[PDB]
């Protein structure tokens, strides 16, 4: 009886790992996306007002 | 006298009554006990490993 429980828990873990992988990739790409966007906006506004 | 009392004990066992029960020959008692002990130990260690995993 315990053999099938072991098999199904292994299946569950193998199915659950890649979702965590993809979520981590999305998170640590969106963070740097937002940071770069903010930096670019700041620099652009600064140079615009400077030339103005 | 020994054979006389032995036959008498045989008669006394014949007259006695007991609810029925079942088993096999007496030469394979120790061998079967050892095989069952080994099987019990093997099943126990296997179940322990599976449970830990």
């Amino acid at each position: 009886k315990k053999r099938q429980r072991m098999i199904e828990v292994q299946d569950e873990l193998l199915r659950l790992e890649p979702q965590l992988k993809q979520l981590q990739t999305k998170y640590d790409e969106l963070k740097e996306r937002k940071s770069s966007l903010r930096n670019a906006a700041y620099f652009l506004s600064n140079l615009k007002q400077l030339y103005q | 006298h020994l054979n006389f009392l032995k036959k008498r004990l045989l008669q006394q066992c014949e007259t006695l009554k007991v609810p029925p029960k079942k088993m096999e020959d007496l030469t394979n008692v120790s061998s079967l006990l050892n095989m069952e002990r080994a099987r019990d130990k093997a099943n126990e260690e296997g179940l322990a490993l599976l449970q830990e995993e």
